RNA sequence: UUCGGCCAUCCUACGGCGGAAACUCCUUAACUCGUUCCGAAUUAGGAAGAGAAGCGCCGUCAGGCCCCGCCAGUACUGCGAUCGGAGACGUCGUGGGAACACGGGGUGCCGAACU
RNA sequence: GCCUGCCCCUCGCCCGCCCCCCAAACUCCGAAGGGCCGCGCCGCCCCGCCGCUGGCCUGGGCGGGGCGGGCGAAUGCGGGCG
RNA sequence: CGGAACGGCGUCGGCCGGUCCCGACA
RNA sequence: GCGGCGCGCCUGCUACACCGGACCGCAGGCGUCCCACGGCGGGCUCAGCGAGGACGGAGACCUCCCGCGGAGCAGAAGGGC
């Protein structure tokens, strides 16, 4: 059945549940690709697919545009480069009247406007490559998606500017591929 | 002060036996041991391997306490060699070890009666020890006050020169 | 199989009518102990409509 | 090894303190609800309880109105005060919490009848003056007009058994002729469809502790001058408890009114900066 | 399905510390007769629970009686306002505020008029009023602040 | 201290410090009563000991709980729009306005009787 | 590394700390919006009545005087009943 | 000129960076 | 028509925070069971971690600890304790 049917939200979200007993399992099931155990430092550039429009990406749509984004940036540089998250999980099930309650068929992840789908952390060799492979992906996802580059250091909350000072301090501490403030509270010792 | 005194609380045997007959006349052995007549507890569960049903009273035990407790307990520690593992004391400060037969306390064996061993749990108590056992007010036992699994082993080792 | 429609403008037409006033204070429900009591109070007191 | 922890920042966030005084173990909910329950019909007039509650070294029976936010004591007597009325010592025993019973009874008779000072009260119910334990109910076996003060039994989380120490002050509170309701059968003498009166004048009058006390000195005079140290002390022979109970039992009826008879440092709590200043001491390090 | 207790799942369930027995001011208030009372539903207390439809709703107290409160309602059934008495035990009923503005304001209008028969000839107007326009004043302008709308981001 | 009110600013964990009185722990089973067995509890009878606990205080970059900020005029949303957009969504009036985070600061108080 | 070993190296494993994303049948919270009720005849002093209430001389109801008063948000507008 | 994802070196208007009298090897 | 039976009733949902609201809309029940599985008073603490105890191991049973109930309360679900 089309994406250009179940892509509007005409059901209110359907979780898989006791009260969706044998659900179809989703198309995407990987969702931290490229180097996940790369530490925090290691990939200061991030990049980010948006979503310019509310719709329901299908599980479908998730994986190619996972395919798509991965080959090319480990194509072009290495599997070793650059750290891709889905954002986005197929946490809606959808259902289709087959031949009038529909039966369970099929996982839609129902994004929302402004809300990041793909984001990548990548070294300073792959800042080149990042923006392409995550144009590949639009074509895959449907609606008018748009691509951005954060000027925040790594998949963390800290701006490029802000990493440095606690960095340079020591207040940044080092918490495997993310990373958070020392903390002045709790006991001492 | 003489109010962090350890002692013995209590000693309660249990004799897991797992039949009816036997059942009783365990009973008898540990009332002749103590003096005070046991109580029966019944099964919490079925389980076929163990050969159990759930509602059969499986076990017997009796609450030892005082200088009857002290006399127990040395008995039974004698039988272990006054040797007693180091892991058996408990981080509450309580320990057990169990004997096999009742021979080895002294009670004369008789073709009556059948063999069987008891579980001796012997349970180490300081005075203020009923603040979290009173009706009314009950509080917990302050830390400092509560017995610690080491402090339980240098009571013992001086009182029955038991060794781990 | 069901509507709503139309039914709060019929009941606004000439309505959200008050309770009376008599059912305001209404013995039905009281308790009988006061009411038996009520009843020899006035009764026996000057105020009351006796022979 | 590596176990979860049961006390976690949930356990904290989700726990609901019980009542303060459910907490310190000080009250039950269910009983005083019973106790304090009146029907909505009669309104705020008060319902009055006789609470009864037993120190390690003391008895004391209090009469207490349940107000909204108060709970207001009309009269309290404390075991305490019985030197004055000749028991110098058992001041925990039987006989003494009849006595502080009937300390209470007397004195609130005596505080109500001063209200009066006139025609019927404290003197429309005069009490039982002898102490036989005989069964008497002051609330209806006579009664009109004027009527017995009504108070009803808080024993506590104190355990109603039979020879409890908590019938013998409401026996006692009876025979000063407060109505306190009761069915002898939680008090000594009583058996199936009998109850004998002198068994409860027994215990009332001190036999119990007289015959111990002198078990103990003719089997173990060694025990004796242990266990009961403070009465050798004090002069009281055993065969005499029973007259010295029944002065101190004529005493407390003539003269009810009660005689009207320092600061822990506390080291001063710090103040923020203090407090600010100690975690940068242990800071430095 | 339309039961007693049918869609109560979240009004006769119990506040999130506020769960256990009741506070023994419940059976220790006196209420008296045309008494103004709220009825709000204890979950743990089922004897004399009223329908959900009595939660949140005021009415003045008919009865006193042993146990429970006589309270009548006035629901709206149709064009109806109904009169409607129900008897509620005093874990439900909750003494209401409702004249407490104008028992102070009654309370506080005979002060000015005692004040008058005293020291204090002239009455102030004890009539409320609806805030009224702002009225003259004159406000400094020396530390004005110059605001801007500003560049998007 | 006993009884309470509201029921964490009162709880939880550990660490101190303190008791003249009170409270408690305590110390005995002749009696009473009491223990699926056990004076553990509980009932009774005490006074030889004791702050070791409970309790009263004080801590603790404590957890929790409370309060004020900020988040944020944000998210959502009532009313009007021949407003935009192909739509699902969004503006513009004109009125309401959260929450989580995060920052600081707190850590029971009352009313009777008695001492 | 060794007759073998827990002598151990790594994973699954438990435990903590983080993090991506969630729920019509989850909620620590919590709007907008809506609901119910109030917005006038107040005090003060006595006096009467009651098989009701109660330790009382207590209440509580229903009356009856007298005394210090007084009509206490806006806007519209005559309402009720067969 | 109902209309989409996507194209346009059609034409106007913007936003943000790079070089250019160290002429954008002579 | 077959097929069902939201033909009488009950629980959580859709359902839009008073009430009210629909569908052969969503996940389920009921037609019984019980002189105790009832009333009432007492006493008690639950499921469990954690450590500890002859046979005994993953699960037989006896102890301490902390145990906001994570157990139980006949049978659906949601409240309640």
């Amino acid at each position: 059945r089309p994406a250009r049917c179940y892509r509007y939200q005409k059901n209110k979200p359907y979780p898989k549940s006791r009260f969706c007993r044998g659900v179809p399992d989703p198309k995407i099931r990987y969702f931290d690709l490229g180097n996940r155990r790369a530490k925090v430092n290691d990939f200061p550039y991030c990049f980010h697919l948006l979503s310019g429009e509310k719709e329901q990406v299908s599980s479908e749509a998730l994986e190619a545009c996972r395919i798509a984004c991965n080959k090319y940036i480990a194509k072009k540089a290495g599997k070793d480069s650059f750290h891709l998250r889905i954002r986005v999980h197929p946490f809606h099930v959808i259902r289709i009247n087959k031949m009038a309650w529909g039966k369970p068929q099929g996982t839609v992840a129902r994004v929302s406007i402004g809300q990041p789908l793909l984001s990548v952390r990548c070294r300073a060799s792959a800042k080149d490559y990042v923006k392409d492979a995550l144009r590949r992906a639009k074509f895959k996802i449907p609606g008018r998606q748009a691509i951005v580059e954060s000027r925040n250091w790594g998949f963390t909350e800290f701006t490029k500017e802000e990493y440095e000072d606690l960095r340079e301090r020591g207040e940044l501490q080092y918490d495997g591929n993310n990373a958070h403030r020392i903390s002045r509270k709790g006991p001492l010792n | 002060n003489p109010m962090r005194r350890i002692r013995i609380e209590k000693l309660v045997l249990n004799i897991c036996i797992g039949e009816g007959d036997a059942l009783t006349k365990a009973a008898k052995v540990l009332q002749q041991l103590t003096d005070q007549e046991p109580t029966f507890s019944k099964s919490r569960l079925t389980i076929r391997g163990f050969g159990i049903r759930r509602g059969q009273k499986i076990s017997t035990h009796v609450t030892v306490r005082g200088e009857k407790a002290r006399e127990i307990i040395e008995r039974g520690l004698r039988v272990k060699n006054f040797e007693l593992p180091y892991s058996c004391f408990s981080t509450t400060g309580n320990f057990g070890f169990g004997i096999t037969e009742h021979i080895d306390l002294g009670i004369k064996y008789d073709p009556s009666m059948g063999i069987y061993g008891m579980d001796f749990y012997v349970v180490l108590s300081r005075p203020g020890f009923r603040v979290n056992k009173r009706r009314a007010q009950q509080q917990h036992v302050g830390a400092s006050h509560k017995i610690t699994p080491d402090e339980a082993r240098a009571w013992v080792e001086r009182e029955f020169e038991v060794v781990y | 199989n069901h509507t709503s429609k139309n039914q709060n403008r019929k009941d606004h037409r000439n309505g959200i009518k008050k309770p009376k006033k008599s059912a305001y204070t209404s013995h039905k429900g009281m308790c009988p102990k006061y009411l038996r009591n009520l009843r020899r109070s006035r009764a026996n007191d000057p105020r009351q409509s006796l022979r | 090894g590596w176990v979860k922890v049961q006390k976690t920042r949930s356990y904290f966030k989700r726990f609901q303190v019980q009542f303060r005084r459910r907490r310190e173990g000080k009250t039950d909910y269910q009983a005083r609800k019973a106790l304090i329950i009146q029907d909505k019909n009669k309104y705020a007039t008060p319902r009055y309880r006789f609470v009864v509650r037993r120190t390690n070294k003391d008895i004391i029976c209090q009469v207490t109105a349940a107000e909204l936010t108060k709970d207001r004591v009309v009269c309290a007597a404390y075991s305490h005060e019985l030197p004055r009325y000749g028991i110098p010592v058992g001041l925990t025993n039987y006989a003494a919490a009849y006595a502080t019973g009937l300390l209470c009874g007397r004195r609130l008779l005596e505080k109500l009848s001063v209200g009066i000072k006139e025609n019927a009260l404290a003197q429309l119910y005069p009490g039982l003056d002898k102490a036989t334990g005989e069964e008497y109910h002051p609330d209806e076996n006579e009664n009109e007009e004027v009527h017995a003060f009504k108070a009803f039994l808080d024993i506590g989380l104190a355990r109603a058994s039979t020879g409890a120490r908590v019938f013998a002050a409401m026996k006692g509170a009876v025979d000063a002729g407060l109505n306190i309701p009761h069915s002898m059968k939680r008090f000594p003498g009583y058996s199936k469809d009998g109850f004998d009166s002198s068994a409860l004048r027994d215990r009332i009058m001190g036999k119990h502790v007289g015959d111990y006390m002198a078990e103990l000195k003719a089997e173990d005079e060694e025990t004796y001058r242990k266990r009961f140290s403070k009465y050798i002390a004090a002069k009281v022979e055993p065969l005499r408890l029973e007259a010295m109970y029944t002065k101190a039992h004529a005493a407390i009826r003539a003269n009810p009114q009660a005689v009207k008879a320092k600061k822990p440092v506390r080291q001063a709590r710090l103040t923020l900066k203090e407090r600010k200043e100690r975690i940068d001491a242990k800071k430095l390090e | 399905s339309q039961g007693y207790r049918c869609k109560t799942r979240y009004c006769f369930a119990r506040k999130f510390r506020r769960h256990g027995m009741a506070n023994l001011t419940t059976y220790n208030r006196v209420y008296k007769l045309g008494q103004y009372v709220n009825i709000k539903v204890n979950g743990a207390y089922h004897k004399g629970m009223p329908h959900r439809y009595y939660n949140g709703r005021t009415g003045t107290i008919f009865n006193i009686g042993p146990r429970a409160l006589g309270v009548q309602i006035q629901k709206r059934v149709r064009g109806r306002i109904m009169l409607k008495r129900i008897n509620v035990r005093l874990e439900h009923v909750h003494p209401s505020d409702c004249r407490k503005n104008h028992l102070e304001r009654v309370a506080a209008n005979d002060a000015a008029r005692r004040l008058a028969k005293e020291t204090g000839q002239p009455v102030p107007c004890l009539k409320r009023q609806n805030a009224l326009p702002r009225a003259a004043h004159v406000v400094s302008i020396a530390s004005a602040i110059d605001i801007t709308p500003l560049k998007y981001d």
